[PDB]
């Protein structure tokens, strides 16, 4: 069934399957193949695969990866995607000594906040926003990839999987065991990736669930019922947690201007109900140069 | 546009994407008009059987409605189907649905065991790929019960318009669900959008006014659907509404979301 594709290089693993860079023998078109071995699968097509395919076949936006086709070779299921020349984790690493230019950060964040606003409006939670899943091209574009851990949400939401986001980019509401979670979990991840682009170091590089919380608490200050109405009542909340004060964002992210620091702050609000939204974040003065508003009816 | 003002997106945009999705997810009431060996009461007995397995396995009303949507949509792609193929198509539609919606879905064997040997894990594993390939991997529909969820949330919303945190009575939800479960058994429901069917069942338990407030649809939009649901509503009303069941290992804040089973076919005969 994959008779027109020639595997060129192994790209990596990701949420599920194995990613290979392949070439269309006739077309000259380069794709990324995500191969799933059905022969090994006891429950058949994994739920992670079924979700990625159905969610992305309904998510067409320039800042979201394009699923090109799905091919089954009576042993294997291949997901054929658009190929992107680099991932944001490799790029930040290559730029660790240099630094990413602030205009390129602002461009990347803006495009990332657009892909998310689209996901969220189509009622899709990414639940795995980490730099290895954010794919860049040579032209200046960044796209959301790997929807393997994503889920479509209801209006209203209900209890979803707890073991859900990459530890370093995990929102305090997941960590503190809230029953419900939503769109705010992805904005937290983006807040972290934003500061990591600025500082070239992970914002909260915890080694356990408890260390993750403490690292957050040390920087943003231990939360209370005023900053977060509901904390003290939440499952994993312990009154024995050390009491820290919020650090000045001038020390936390020094290259970032007043408008940059404001957006980051609202993106990292403890209260999911108060945390900025992807759409709102687009209207923040930090992008008031890169974007000009549109007339509002009614 | 019944959704309140939204934080994460434009409430009009969200609602219109939701609406435009029913236009991209087609379902036809004359699908057995492609399968001449098949009778509409066969669909009803299978749909009833899947509700029972769902309750047995404590599955969500959502995963049952995903299987129903998958079944009715897969048939519209098939030409000639025998009565014997139905147990396989139904349980495989349920197997895909369970994996998409549940955190800990029942294993492949649990789905084979519940067919009493008539279906092996291998046929389920093959059928699953035929259904998915035939549906063209369009497995994210806004189910009948998905709409009642929306409607019920919009009814129980205060000045702090928190549209995602669930706040509504469980008993009222069940009583509206039961009616929808009873109408889903008759293949004629597919002439009415899932949004319309849900609104109309809500109407039979409330009024035109609440219905419009929570769903957006005008009475004219709902008139032919309420007209058709009229017998079903009375069969339920004649019997008296059911009670909110408890399920072991299932938290009570979600007991209303667990699929249940009754004498739905005996009631359907009317
Ligand atoms: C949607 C599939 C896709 C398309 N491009 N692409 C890239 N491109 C960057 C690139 C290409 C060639 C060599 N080097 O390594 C970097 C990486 C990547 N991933 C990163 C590694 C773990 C798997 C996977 C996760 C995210 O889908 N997946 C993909």
């Amino acid at each position: 069934s994959m008779e027109n594709f020639q595997k060129v290089e192994k790209i990596g693993e990701g949420t599920y399957g194995v990613v290979y860079k392949a070439r269309n023998k006739l077309t000259g078109e380069v794709v990324a193949l995500k191969k799933i071995r059905l022969d090994t699968e006891t429950e058949g097509v994994p739920s992670t695969a079924i979700r990625e395919i159905s969610l992305l076949k309904e998510l067409n936006h320039p800042n979201i990866v394009k699923l090109l086709d799905v091919i089954h070779t009576e042993n294997k299921l291949y997901l054929v995607f658009e190929f992107l020349h680099q991932d944001l984790k490799k790029f930040m690493d290559a730029s660790a000594l240099t630094g990413i230019p602030l205009p390129l950060i602002k461009s990347y964040l803006f495009q990332l906040l657009q892909g998310l606003a689209f996901c969220h409006s189509h009622r899709v939670l990414h639940r795995d926003l980490k730099p290895q899943n954010l794919l860049i091209n040579t032209e200046g574009a960044i796209k959301l990839a790997d929807f393997g851990l994503a889920r479509a949400f209801g209006v209203p939401v209900r209890t979803y999987t707890h073991e859900v986001v990459t530890l370093w980019y995990r929102a305090p509401e997941i960590l503190l065991g809230c029953k419900y979670y939503s769109t705010a979990v992805d904005i937290w991840s983006l807040g972290c990736i934003f500061a990591e682009m600025v500082t070239r170091r992970a914002l909260f590089p915890g080694d356990s669930e408890i260390d993750q919380l403490f690292r957050i608490f040390r920087t943003l200050g231990t939360p209370d019922e005023v900053v977060w109405p509901g904390v003290t009542s939440m499952p994993d909340y312990k009154p024995s947690f050390p009491k820290w004060a919020r650090q000045d964002f001038s020390k936390v992210v020094p290259p970032l201007d007043e408008d940059g620091r404001s957006l980051l702050s609202q993106m990292l609000h403890y209260d999911p109900n108060k945390r900025i939204s992807a759409k709102a974040a687009l209207a923040h003065p930090f992008f008031q140069d890169v974007t000009k508003p549109v007339p509002h009816l009614r | 546009s019944p959704l309140p003002v939204l934080s994460w997106a434009n409430r009009e945009e969200v609602w219109k994407i939701m609406l435009n999705k029913e236009k991209t997810y087609l379902r036809d009431q004359h699908f057995l008009e492609q399968h001449p060996l098949l009778q509409p009461k066969m669909r009803a007995i299978l749909l009833d059987w899947l509700m029972e397995v769902c309750e047995v396995y404590k599955l969500h009303r959502e995963t049952f409605y995903l299987a129903q949507d998958f079944f009715d949509r897969y048939m519209a792609t098939q030409e000639n189907v025998v009565k014997t193929l139905l147990q396989l198509i139904g349980i495989s539609s349920l197997f895909i649905a369970a994996k998409l919606e549940e955190i800990y879905p029942p294993k492949l064997h649990q789905f084979a065991y519940v067919t009493d040997g008539a279906c092996s894990g291998d046929e389920i594993l093959t059928m699953e790929l035929m259904i998915m390939k035939a549906l063209k991997w369009r497995l994210s529909p806004l189910t009948i019960v998905s709409w009642l969820n929306v409607y019920m949330q919009v009814a129980y919303l205060n000045d702090l318009h928190e549209v995602l945190l669930p706040q509504y009575p469980q008993q009222i939800f069940i009583q509206i669900a039961e009616l929808l479960d009873l109408c889903v058994l008759d293949v004629d429901c597919l002439e009415f959008p899932y949004g319309i069917l849900a609104a109309s069942a809500l109407y039979h338990f409330s009024s035109s006014e609440l219905m419009q407030k929570v769903s957006g649809y005008q009475w004219c939009d709902i008139e032919n659907c309420v007209k058709w649901m009229v017998p079903f509503a009375m069969v339920i009303r004649e019997t008296g509404s059911s009670k909110l069941k408890h399920f072991r290992g299932v938290a009570d804040e979600d007991a209303h979301n667990i699929q249940t089973h009754r004498d739905s076919l005996d009631l359907l005969d009317k």
